[PDB]
């Protein structure tokens, strides 16, 4: 179970 | 939403309703999930759910998503090349 | 939103992502809610969105007199007539 | 406009 970072973009 | 390449897959999808801490991408085995949740009390209640299979030769340790200024999320990976 | 106004209220919401088989309008008392839910399990895919609103009625409404309607550009208006002289 | 139907229940 991998949390994702979500970046900026 | 979800497109399989040669080497790589990706997952694009409209969020422009939701700020970034309302939302979360997680990769469960061969499963991509993304949530988005919005709530505030005269009451307004927003979610989504998103659930996308992807191929068995994807690292879930290379898999990365990004958020664009437009609103549009990306979540995408290499497949295991050469 | 929600317009109190003179004789009347009105709600007035966007749901042009939603079916109207996939709508709820729902008046209990002195409250009404609104609900649209989607799912569909597309190989991979699965999708789900909803939304949920409520807002308070005036007192002065009969809750059985409001009533719904759905425009063809995906507007949900509810309203109902406050009691008049 | 379409009439929607409203949930009393």
């Amino acid at each position: 179970e991998r949390t994702i970072p979500i970046t900026r973009e | 939403g979800m497109r399989l390449e040669k080497d790589r897959f990706s997952v694009n999808l409209d969020v422009k309703h939701f700020s970034p801490e309302e939302l979360k991408v997680k990769v469960l085995g061969d499963v991509i999930e993304v949530h988005g949740k919005h709530e505030e009390r005269g009451f307004i209640s927003r979610c989504f759910h998103r659930k996308y299979r992807i191929p068995a030769d994807v690292d879930p340790l290379t898999i990365t998503s990004s958020l664009s200024s437009d609103g549009v999320l990306t979540v995408n990976g290499p497949r295991k090349q050469v």
